[PDB]
């Protein structure tokens, strides 16, 4: 896994990517398969997660094949494995705080 | 006694193909209304005498989630909207600066016309006539047509409006009913009427006009959920079925949305999805006798666009009466799954991907081409 | 006839029929055919669309009838060649294929070999032409 | 040409000509052909009707050209078979028929036998195919 | 294909290509084809004009395919005859003609002889038919 370490109170950008640049559906889930963020059409949605008031995404980059998850105000409780689902492929990044 | 190669021409074999479809519609072209104006120079008159041929004993694999007819409808509708419901300010990213267009916002009449998609010469459309077709299995009753049924391009989220109903039962279709990352399309076999309005009696607030409501028959809505629940129960037999409000995100997803004229009606659907179902019967919709579930709606001027990333501003609301009368014909649901779902499943309104809205109507159709040249072994030999 | 299969170039039979049954049905229909035994704009528009489909099918038909001469099968609906079946392409017997399979199933059974077979057919025709011209001297 | 007889599929000659005369005229015209030596709605409507008639005649022509393969006569305007005339069908000589009768009169002379003859033609073709495949071994 | 030459009946190749090059290109394209690998009144008017052009080309094509039977070349794009070249009509060799000339140049080279050649082709076919029927006795 890619491993990214942040610190309590910081902001971390975790990313998923694609070879195709535009009109790509993606989702971010945690290790317990709970949705955090995702792309429906052109809209950003949130899942039933502990991160709904902290997680965000830079919508302008979605058409660049870059689908970031940004967690603002990190806590130790956020350390986890974050799973990207983009198109058909999956990616995993571990976040430590 | 040897097997020899034989070439045959006129072999009744077809393959999947992608071509550009044309369209037809019953446009009047003099009503000034956007769809009639667009259709005037986009679509032809419909076929005065359409025909359908049933193919006996033909099994065909259909897949509604890989259907390219969707992409064409998606692109035609985007053009229809961009050529009509023009925002005053259109702001989009460019990668990442912003590109801004300032232009007039005339108000226009805006009501959908069912559009029929038709195969060009050399192509044909196969239609799956099974009443239980789930969107990805084989279809054992297949007929050939040139044109699809007409589909009204209604653009909405959470609840699908107008379009069409299932023949017998509510059918729940999902590419993968268990991955928690697909929109579940629920097609109803009965419509539920929703009546939305702003009845010409509004004021303005400052320091309202942007206030409207929608009435949903209570009895039909609760009966509808009971039938949906019965099908969900079959899929998830040991779990509680919970209908909840949306999870968060852009307003177009969180609330319902639709467009009448230039009025975008963002409506709070919490009153429709706030209940826990035990087998197929529950409470949480008390029998008070009102028989009307009402939604609170707002008209917004700055909205997120569905056709791409960006925001757009539209001119303020019409001062008279706005009336919309729609048929809820299906739902777009997503699941709340996870490792800790200890005996329950939660369903929430979703949508926002306009392709899902179009798949819900185009799922029965496939475009094919004919490849008449085939080879089979024979017992004859060529004289040489 | 020509409407078999519910489409032009579906000439040899109904989709869903077995290959064998379709051939027999075609023969019977051929014998019968030779024995010989409300106005609106949309009518104009669709009349043109229908003609375009019919004209195109005819043009494609005629083109293919001449293109097939490359394998020595020009001007034919049913040809016959001198290329052996080679067994590995399909392990089924003549009766198994013709009696139980339809045409689509058959094409699925061997579509990993048709580009190979087409090449073999061309090679055989070239050799046949060469041999005939050598004999004519 | 193709307009002979004042209709499509009247190819072999003028109605009213004798069978013999029509054949000779056809040959002459064929040599010449190869040597090579105001706007109203009704124009749209009739343009479509005219095309439908022409497209249909072509489709029928092509269909029949392939159907006739059942007697070994595919792809032909004039065929030749190995079925004897059998005398009783018509007691006239070759010159009497070809020199004095037209085509309609001829068909009237023998229309009590054409279903019989068609059957005989099919049988001969089947036997010919069988014999050829038996020889090729 | 059929669009070669930028016109229907330009089937054998691009104008401007040499005769030889066109033949080779035709073979390659034939292999590929068999391997298989906004509304206004004027749309009605021109749709009809386009169909008339296409229908006419088909009718002419089919007619000529049958007319050529007079030389023993019916049903063919490329024929082969038994009439000697006779030298005087053209003093060029097979390679000189096919490698360096285009089709228009070639026709210009021999258009003082084509009526003569057409006559010779007819005569040969008549003799061939006569000989075959004499043998069949
Ligand atoms: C599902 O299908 C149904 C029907 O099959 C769709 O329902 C239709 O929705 C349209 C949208 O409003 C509605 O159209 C109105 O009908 C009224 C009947 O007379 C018209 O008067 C009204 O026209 C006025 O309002 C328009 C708003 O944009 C103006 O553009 C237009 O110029 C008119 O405006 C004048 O009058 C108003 C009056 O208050 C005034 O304020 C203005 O200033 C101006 O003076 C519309 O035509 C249809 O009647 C509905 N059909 C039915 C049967 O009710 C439904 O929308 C589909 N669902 C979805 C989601 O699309
Ligand atoms: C649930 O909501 C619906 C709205 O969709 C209510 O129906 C409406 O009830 C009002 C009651 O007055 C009806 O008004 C009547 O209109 C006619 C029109 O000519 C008028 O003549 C009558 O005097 C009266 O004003 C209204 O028409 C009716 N809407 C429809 C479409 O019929 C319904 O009553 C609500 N349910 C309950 C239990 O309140
Ligand atoms: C109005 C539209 C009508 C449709 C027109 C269709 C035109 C398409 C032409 C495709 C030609 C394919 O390519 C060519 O075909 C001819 C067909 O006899 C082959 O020709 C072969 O048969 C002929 C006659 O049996 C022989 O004289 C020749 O020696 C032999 O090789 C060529 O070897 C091949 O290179
Ligand atoms: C766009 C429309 C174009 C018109 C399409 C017309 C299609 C109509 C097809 C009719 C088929 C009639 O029925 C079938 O014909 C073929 C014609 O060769 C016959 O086939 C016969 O000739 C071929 C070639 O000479 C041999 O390979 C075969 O062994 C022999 O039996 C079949 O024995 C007969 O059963
Ligand atoms: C819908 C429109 C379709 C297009 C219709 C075109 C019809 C044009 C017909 C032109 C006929 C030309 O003239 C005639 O052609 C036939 C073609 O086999 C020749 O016939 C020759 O071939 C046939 C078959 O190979 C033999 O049976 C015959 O013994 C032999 O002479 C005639 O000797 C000639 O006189
Ligand atoms: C396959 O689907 C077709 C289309 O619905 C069914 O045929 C229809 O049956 C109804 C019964 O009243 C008729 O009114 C329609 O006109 C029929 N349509 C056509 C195109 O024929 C057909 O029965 C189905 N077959 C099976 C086995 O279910
Ligand atoms: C639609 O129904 C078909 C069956 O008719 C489902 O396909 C089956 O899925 C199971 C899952 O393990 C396989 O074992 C079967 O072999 C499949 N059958 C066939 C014929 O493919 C299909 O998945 C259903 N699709 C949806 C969208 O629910
Ligand atoms: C439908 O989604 C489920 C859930 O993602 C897929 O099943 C998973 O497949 C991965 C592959 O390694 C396994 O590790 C998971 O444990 C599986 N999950 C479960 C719950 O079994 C399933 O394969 C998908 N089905 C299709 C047809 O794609
Ligand atoms: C939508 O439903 C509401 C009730 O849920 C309707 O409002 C009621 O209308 C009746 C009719 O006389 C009044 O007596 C009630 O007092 C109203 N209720 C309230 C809370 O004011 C409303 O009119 C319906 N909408 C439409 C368009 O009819
Ligand atoms: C939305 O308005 C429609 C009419 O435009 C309502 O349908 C009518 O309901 C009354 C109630 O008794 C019936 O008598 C009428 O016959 C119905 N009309 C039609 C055409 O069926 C509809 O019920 C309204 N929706 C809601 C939720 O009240
Ligand atoms: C609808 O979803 C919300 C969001 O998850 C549920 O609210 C949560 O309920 C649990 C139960 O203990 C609380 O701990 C969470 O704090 C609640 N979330 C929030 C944001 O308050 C809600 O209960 C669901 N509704 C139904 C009917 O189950
Ligand atoms: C939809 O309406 C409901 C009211 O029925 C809103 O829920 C309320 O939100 C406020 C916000 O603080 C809470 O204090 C209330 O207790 C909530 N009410 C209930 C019954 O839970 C809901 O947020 C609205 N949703 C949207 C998307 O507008
Ligand atoms: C779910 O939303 C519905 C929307 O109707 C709520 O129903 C209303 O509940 C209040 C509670 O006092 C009643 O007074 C209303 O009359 C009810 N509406 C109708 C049309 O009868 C329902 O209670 C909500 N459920 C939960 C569990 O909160
Ligand atoms: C129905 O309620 C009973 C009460 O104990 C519970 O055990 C059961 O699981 C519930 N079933 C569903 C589907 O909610
Ligand atoms: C649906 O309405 C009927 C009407 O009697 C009621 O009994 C039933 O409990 C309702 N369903 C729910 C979920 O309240
Ligand atoms: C809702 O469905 C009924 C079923 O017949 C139909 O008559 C009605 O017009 C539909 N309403 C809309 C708005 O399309
Ligand atoms: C389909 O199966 C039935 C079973 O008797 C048969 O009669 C019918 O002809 C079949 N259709 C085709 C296309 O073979
Ligand atoms: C086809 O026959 C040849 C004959 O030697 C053989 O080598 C070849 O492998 C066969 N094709 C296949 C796919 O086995
Ligand atoms: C081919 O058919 C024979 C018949 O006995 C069988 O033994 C053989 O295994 C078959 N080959 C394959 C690949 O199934
Ligand atoms: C009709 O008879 C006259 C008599 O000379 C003849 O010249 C003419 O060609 C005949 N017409 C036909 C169709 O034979
Ligand atoms: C045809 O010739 C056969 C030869 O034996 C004969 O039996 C038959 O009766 C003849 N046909 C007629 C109508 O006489
Ligand atoms: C057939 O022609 C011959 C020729 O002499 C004649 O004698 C005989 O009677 C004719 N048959 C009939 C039935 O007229
Ligand atoms: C024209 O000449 C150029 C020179 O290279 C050649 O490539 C091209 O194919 C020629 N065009 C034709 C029609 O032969
Ligand atoms: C063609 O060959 C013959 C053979 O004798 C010859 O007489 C004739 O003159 C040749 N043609 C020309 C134009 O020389
Ligand atoms: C024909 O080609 C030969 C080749 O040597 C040449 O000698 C002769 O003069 C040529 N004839 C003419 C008329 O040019």
């Amino acid at each position: 896994k890619k491993v990214v370490l942040g610190k309590k109170g910081d902001t971390v950008e975790l990313t998923c990517t694609a070879s195709q640049k535009k009109s790509i559906q993606f989702h971010w889930k945690n290790s317990n398969q709970i949705k955090i963020l995702g792309n429906q059409g052109s809209f950003l949605t949130k899942g039933p997660s502990k991160l709904n008031d902290r997680a965000d995404s830079r919508r302008s980059l979605w058409d660049q094949g870059n689908f970031p998850l940004i967690i603002k105000n990190l806590k130790i409780e956020d350390s986890d494995t974050y799973i990207c689902e983009v198109e058909d492929q999956k990616e995993e990044v571990q976040l430590l705080v | 006694a040897k097997k020899w190669v034989t070439v045959y021409y006129g072999v009744p074999v077809w393959k999947e193909a992608t071509t550009t479809l044309f369209c037809a519609s019953d446009a009047k072209a003099y009503d000034t209304e956007v769809h009639n104006v667009w259709a005037t120079h986009a679509c032809v008159p419909t076929d005065p005498n359409p025909q359908e041929i049933v193919l006996g004993n033909v099994t065909e694999n259909f897949n509604m989630w890989k259907n390219n007819m969707v992409e064409q409808m998606h692109e035609d509708i985007i053009s229809l909207w961009d050529q009509s419901l023009k925002p005053c300010v259109k702001l989009t990213p460019l990668c990442c600066n912003t590109s801004v267009i300032t232009q007039a916002c005339p108000k226009v009449s805006f009501e959908p016309i069912p559009i029929h998609y038709c195969a060009p010469a050399g192509f044909a459309i196969l239609k799956c006539n099974s009443k239980t077709f789930n969107g990805s299995g084989p279809c054992t009753n297949v007929s050939t047509v040139q044109c699809t049924h007409g589909i009204r391009p209604v653009v909405s989220t959470q609840l699908l409006l107008n379009g069409s109903l299932a023949e017998e039962e509510i059918v729940i279709r999902s590419e993968n009913i268990t991955d928690n990352a697909k929109t579940i399309i629920v097609q109803l076999n009965e419509a539920v009427e929703i009546n939305c309005t702003r009845p010409n009696n509004n004021t303005r607030k400052s320091i309202n006009i942007r206030q409207a409501h929608c009435n949903i028959s209570k009895a039909r809505w609760n009966e509808t959920l009971g039938q949906i629940v019965a099908k969900l129960e079959e899929q998830f037999p040991n779990k509680t079925i919970i209908f909840n409000h949306s999870s968060g995100g852009d307003p177009e997803i969180v609330t319902h949305s639709f467009n009448c004229g230039g009025e975008f009606f963002y409506c709070n659907t919490t009153p429709l999805f706030n209940s826990t179902w035990n087998n197929t019967r529950t409470d949480d919709y008390p029998t008070g006798g009102e028989q009307n579930i009402t939604l609170q709606c707002r008209i917004k001027q700055i909205i997120n666009m569905w056709q791409g990333v960006g925001k757009a501003m539209y001119a303020p609301p019409i001062r008279g009466q706005i009336r919309c009368s729609s048929n809820i014909t299906g739902l777009l649901l997503t699941r709340d799954g996870g490792r800790d779902q200890n005996g329950t499943e939660t369903f929430r309104p979703g949508g926002g991907n306009m392709r899902d809205n179009w798949r819900s109507e185009l799922y029965k159709y496939k475009v094919v081409k004919i490849e008449p040249l085939g080879i089979a072994p024979t017992a004859c030999k060529r004289r040489v | 006839a020509v409407g078999l299969g519910a489409f032009i170039l579906g000439f040899l039979g109904a989709a869903g029929s077995t290959m064998g049954a379709a051939s027999m049905a075609l023969t019977v229909q051929a014998r019968l055919l030779l024995s010989g035994i409300q106005h609106m704009l949309q009518l104009t528009v669709w009349g043109i669309k229908q003609l375009q489909a019919r004209v195109l099918a005819v043009e494609r038909y005629l083109r293919d009838q001449q293109l097939l001469g490359i394998w020595g099968c020009s001007g034919k609906i049913i040809c016959c060649t001198n290329v052996p079946w080679n067994d590995s392409w399909s392990n089924k017997t003549i009766n198994e294929i013709w009696d139980n399979m339809t045409w689509m199933q058959w094409e699925k059974e061997i579509d990993n070999y048709t580009q190979h077979i087409y090449t073999l057919l061309e090679v055989s025709q070239i050799q046949q032409e060469k041999n005939e011209q050598e004999l004519l001297e």
